[PDB]
């Protein structure tokens, strides 16, 4: 019958594997303790914009709001626009795009319009140079995530669209098995309604606990201002190290609230880069999500990741357990031959996915 | 044809005129665009 | 009252590319970011200038020809990127220029020496600037040392950034057909500045080039050249005509760079023999 | 370039005003 | 407590599995510690300074082979026809599989790749 | 277009 | 109502009109007023800092060498311990009280001189005024600068905190009026509200609402909330150079270079 999860954990994961497997899927007891129970607005809003791209899809919610069942159709994609509620920024309903976005029987032409930034969710500058690239790596060679305008909260008013000219039939088997050598940091630091000097703050504070690092450091000043600034003043910064020996890149970002001294969030996100280039292997945690589904839906072969101890945690461990209930496939671990790290090699057989809907 | 094409160059606004000395001055033929004691006195 | 002003800064008195893909090719070797501000020297009718505007937080366009300008100013009039085009009408090498990170000129050809130090010196100077020169001035830009065209103002230029040969340009791609031809270069200005004084740099590039070819010993031997160093020696002691003579033949001799030519010499030769001569408390400029 | 990086920084320890020091544009005044 | 075995038993609680061998996807940007101690592990560049980029003279030149070998090498590593390149390609994935499998246990092997043609079942 | 959101909350 | 100019300090009585009590001292700039109706001070364009008791009818002490250039704002943080001073030695000077007497505990250095000063209601913060057309603002807990505010035409000549403590005023030579919100920065919109330069801009106690008085003598209500001149009330014939509000609001009072003092107060 059906495969059936319980609560809201990975949401948009269940979803969007379930629309890549085709298998379908039930979702219950969605927050029932809860004295609002059910899905929230914005939970609602994503499975609008799944019944956009998709044809043929049947999608039920429970007369409580409590349980979902999912009956997954074919990708079609096509052009339209997706109006994101205040609750979540545009950054939350275009990542589970990237996912499907590559296997559509139509290019996705999709203009998000809401909040473009939020304290818990992917921001445009992380979508652009810290996950559209891994998929670049995995065979997507044409996407592009355009920035209209950009909407700071609690306002919004932002427009970003997401155009994925790429249609391939799956992705190309990984092999990494090597820590990638970064060679320079590079990022955007973004402001809006805000004189400049909030910017070059930033970077100030960003340079300064980087300064002695070995590599070039050179962080971009997008100041944004006029119509296109959106409704609201904010301001936040992303820094991405580069290796471009393989094209790997590990990202940080913050955005900064009110009371908040630009040069400190400067000093935390410079400093925050830090700490996740040390717990990452070849792809940073914040991408393992999008490398290891990339994986299991390639050809029936061995792809091979290599991932750090530090990556192995609560979000990690669910990944491969909510991925075993569609797919059924296991990933497996095993120890690098080296002794200077505790690395280990992620291998993963693909389910051979097929992209059945596009024309040939 | 040139008295048609000055018109032109007064009619926009985004237009900065650089002279010999070089200074910069709007095409009407003006400037484009502290002491303590003077301002709060 | 603007032909008031406006005849009193010019008279109201050029070979125009009609090539499709050196434009195209220029913007796309620019690799301009959208948080750039470009400065456009010799925008014409704005062929290039449309297409930088398009991928440019800004562009500003600097002309010499007021009929020029206003072709460019009829050509972007409402449009969305009106607001980012500010044209500069006058000789702008006089003029202390804006900030800008790239430089993308069909720069005129009267002005290219002029126009590469400019850039060089302007303060926090553009990253990148793709130029259109003369196969002669730019191959002197690019002249290699030990090369033919090796010159002074390939050692000065050099030294403070990188030029890089781009495409070559026939004297047919423009009408009315100049009797010489054209190419495009890349200059990438160094950051930081190499910390050498500009004119010593220069005084001692400039007494050695004057015959490339022939010995750098001979280019101290003739008398002049010991005057006018003579007297940058009496400048060292207040803050001697055979001691100088003594002190020249020491440097050259145990640099063992007397015997060669400046034709044949390399950053780091000037640089040695730049230094032996301070040692030595001689200093060109 | 590790030697050119020596003669520059051994440079910083003589480096002198311009000022009153006659260019060799002067060279062709004879 | 090998992790491979813990990862799929379903009973374990993830948080249980974590502490014997040793939040949610929907918040992107994952869990980190708090600023100021992080800006104490992080006063100095050290732990991570691997990952970026007549006796001593040898000493350089093996730093500078490598950086070579880093910078740009990866544009000087030949088949006759395009044809042969393809094929070496498959090939070389489908040596890539028997190794890993050949290290495999055989009772994980069959979990991974399944009951490969040939098996009676 | 197939297929759709049936909801049947109060 | 405490009243200072040139070499005279004088004290008026709002029901008499009649100066109670009239005090000597110099060139005074800017005059504050201690919580509770005890004392009084007053800063000189000489450098010296005056401070007076009203029962005392005298000068308790005065420190000539507090600030060697002239100290051209002053004001009081919310508990009245920590007195907070600007003046043209480009240096913010911060005098604690001991009993008593005055002693210097830290000092900010800035890169141009001070015009005014602003210590907010809540005292979280302190706003200052420089030169190069710049309002800067600094924790007042930990001196940390917090937030710039730059555009400015021309200098500030006066800076106001609201009750909310959310939005600041400056008032500028410029002659438009703009309002501030710090949260992030922004200037939330801005007036020209006088055809001269604006001196001082006081919002009205628990109230968005702020008057405004400048050099061509025109004083204006303006309504926070409208952004828009609420009343306009002239009186005066010269510069209005200053304007005070009452702890409730109630009345108001300007000085003119006519040497006439009118009391504003809502029917």
């Amino acid at each position: 019958k059906y495969t059936t999860f319980q609560g809201s954990q990975n949401f948009r994961l269940r979803i969007v594997l379930a629309t890549l497997s085709g298998k379908p899927i039930k979702i219950e007891k969605i927050r029932s303790g809860d004295l609002n129970p059910g899905l929230k607005d914005y939970e609602v809003s994503f499975l609008r914009l799944i019944e956009s791209v998709t044809n043929g899809s049947v999608i039920e919610i429970s007369y409580t709001g409590t349980t979902v069942i999912y009956r997954p159709g074919i990708i079609v994609g096509g052009a339209s626009t997706h109006i994101c509620p205040s609750s979540k920024p545009v950054g939350y309903f275009v990542e589970p795009m990237l996912y499907l976005a590559p296997f559509s029987k139509k290019k996705f032409s999709i203009l998000f319009k809401g909040i473009t930034a939020s304290h818990n969710d992917a921001g445009i500058e992380a979508i652009k140079w810290g996950l559209m690239p891994v998929m670049e790596k995995f065979g997507v060679r044409e996407c592009a995530l355009h920035t209209l305008k950009r909407g700071s909260p609690p306002l919004g008013g932002g427009e970003v669209h997401l155009v994925v000219d790429s249609l391939i039939a799956q992705p190309i088997t990984m092999h990494e098995i090597d820590r990638p050598i970064i060679s320079s940091i590079t990022g955007v630091a973004y402001s809006t309604r805000v004189s400049p000097s909030l910017v070059n703050r930033m970077i100030d504070g960003a340079k300064k606990v980087l300064k002695n690092l070995q590599c070039e450091v050179n962080i971009t000043a997008d100041v944004w201002r006029g119509e296109n600034s959106g409704k609201s003043p904010g301001w936040g910064i992303t820094l991405v190290a580069q290796s471009k020996q393989k094209g790997w890149s590990y990202f940080a970002e913050d955005i900064g609230d009110a009371g908040s001294i630009p040069e400190e969030l400067g000093e935390k996100v410079a400093c925050q880069l830090l700490e996740e280039i040390s717990k990452s292997a070849a792809v940073g945690r914040n991408q393992l999500p999008l490398a290891i589904v990339y994986m299991v839906i390639g050809k029936e072969d061995i792809g091979r990741l290599r991932i750090n101890k530090e990556q192995i945690d609560e979000r990690f461990i669910i990944l491969l357990r909510d991925i075993k209930k569609i797919f059924n496939t296991e990933v497996f671990l095993k120890p690098v031959d080296e002794a200077d790290n505790e690395d280990m090699i992620a291998t993963i057989k693909g389910i051979g996915f097929t992209n059945t809907s596009k024309k040939i | 044809k040139r008295n048609d094409v000055v018109d032109t160059l007064s009619k926009a606004k985004n237009i900065t005129v650089i002279n010999q000395k070089g200074e910069k001055k709007d095409v009407s033929g003006k400037t484009k665009k502290p002491d303590s004691t003077n301002i709060k006195l | 009252s603007a032909e008031k002003h406006l005849s009193s800064v010019f008279k109201f008195n050029q070979h125009i590319l009609k090539n499709p893909l050196v434009a195209q090719g220029i913007v796309d070797k620019a690799q301009i970011r959208p948080s750039d501000v470009v400065l456009e020297v010799g925008p014409g009718t704005g062929n290039l200038t449309v297409r930088i505007l398009e991928q440019a937080k800004n562009v500003v366009a600097v002309e010499m020809d007021p009929r020029m300008a206003a072709e460019l100013t009829k050509r972007v009039r409402g449009t969305p990127v009106e607001k980012k085009l500010e044209i500069m009408l006058g000789d702008f090498m006089k003029t202390e220029l804006p900030y800008f990170d790239i430089c993308i000129s069909n720069t005129p050809y009267q002005i290219s020496s002029p126009l590469v130090f400019k850039l060089i010196n302007q303060p926090r100077p553009p990253r990148v600037s793709i130029l259109m020169f003369q196969r002669e001035f730019a191959l002197r830009l690019l002249a290699r040392p030990g090369d033919s065209l090796y010159c002074r103002l390939s050692a000065n230029v050099q030294m403070w950034a990188n030029v890089t040969h781009i495409m070559k340009v026939g004297k047919n791609n423009f009408r009315p057909p100049p009797q010489v031809e054209s190419s495009v270069v890349r200059l990438e200005i160094k950051n930081p500045r190499p910390q050498v004084d500009y004119n010593e740099w220069d005084g001692l590039l400039r007494i050695v080039f004057v015959r490339k070819n022939r010995t750098i010993s001979a280019g101290f031997k003739s008398t002049t050249v010991m005057d006018i160093l003579e007297k940058n020696y009496k400048t060292f002691l207040a803050m001697m005509h055979d001691v100088v003579k003594e002190k020249i033949d020491t440097v050259l001799k145990e640099t063992d760079l007397g015997d060669k030519r400046a034709g044949k010499c390399d950053q780091n030769d000037f640089l040695r023999l730049l230094y032996a001569f301070h040692q030595v408390g001689i200093h060109f400029s | 370039r590790e030697e050119r990086k020596t003669i520059i920084g051994k440079l910083q320890d003589y480096k002198i005003d311009t000022s009153l020091l006659t260019s060799s544009k002067r060279l062709g005044e004879g | 407590w090998n992790i491979g075995k813990l990862i799929y038993m379903d009973n374990i609680s993830p948080e249980e599995c974590i502490r014997r061998w040793r939040v949610d996807l929907e918040k992107f940007v994952p869990y980190f510690d708090t600023f100021e101690k992080l800006a104490k592990k992080w006063k100095s560049v050290d732990a991570i300074k691997e990952r970026f980029l007549r006796e001593m003279n040898a000493a350089k030149k093996e730093k500078l082979r490598a950086q070579f070998e880093i910078e740009e090498g990866e544009n000087f590593k030949e088949y006759d026809t395009w044809y042969e390149l393809q094929k070496a390609k498959i090939s070389k994935q489908l040596e890539i599989n028997n190794i890993e499998y050949q290290e495999m246990t055989p009772e994980q092997r069959q979990r991974i790749e399944g009951f490969k043609a040939g098996s009676y079942v | 277009k197939r297929g759709g959101v049936i909801d049947k909350r109060f | 109502l405490a009243t200072a100019s040139n070499g005279s300090l004088k004290i008026w009585n709002i029901k008499t009109h009649k100066c109670i009590r009239t005090f000597e001292c110099g060139y005074a700039l800017t005059c504050k007023f201690l919580p509770g109706g005890l004392l009084v001070i007053l800063g000189t364009r000489n450098g010296e800092l005056q401070l007076f008791d009203l029962a005392s009818s005298s000068l308790l002490d005065t420190i000539e060498d507090a600030h060697d250039a002239a100290i051209w704002s002053l004001d009081l943080t919310s508990d009245g311990k920590r007195l907070v001073t600007g003046s043209a030695d480009k240096t913010v000077k911060f005098w604690d009280f001991k009993v008593l007497k005055l002693h210097h505990d830290t000092t900010l250095e800035l890169t141009d001189d001070i015009l005014c000063v602003r210590v907010s209601p809540d005292d979280r913060y302190l706003a200052i005024s420089l030169l190069d057309n710049t309002v800067k603002v600094f924790f007042l807990d930990s001196m940390k600068f917090y937030l710039s505010l730059y555009g400015h035409k021309l200098p500030v000549l006066s800076i106001d905190i609201s009750f909310d403590s959310k939005m600041i005023i400056t008032s500028s030579a410029d002659k438009n009026i703009k309002i501030w919100g710090l949260d992030f920065g922004d200037c939330h919109k801005s007036l020209f509200a006088h055809q001269d330069s604006i001196m001082n801009v006081k919002f009205l106690p628990q109230s968005h609402n702020f008057f405004s008085c400048s050099k061509d003598a025109v004083v204006k209500y303006w309504d926070g909330e409208k952004f828009e001149c609420i009343q306009k009330l002239y009186a005066h014939q010269s510069e209005v150079w200053a304007l005070a509000v009452a702890t409730d609001g109630g009345f108001v009072v300007s000085s003119s270079h006519d040497h006439s003092i009118r009391i504003w107060e809502e029917t």
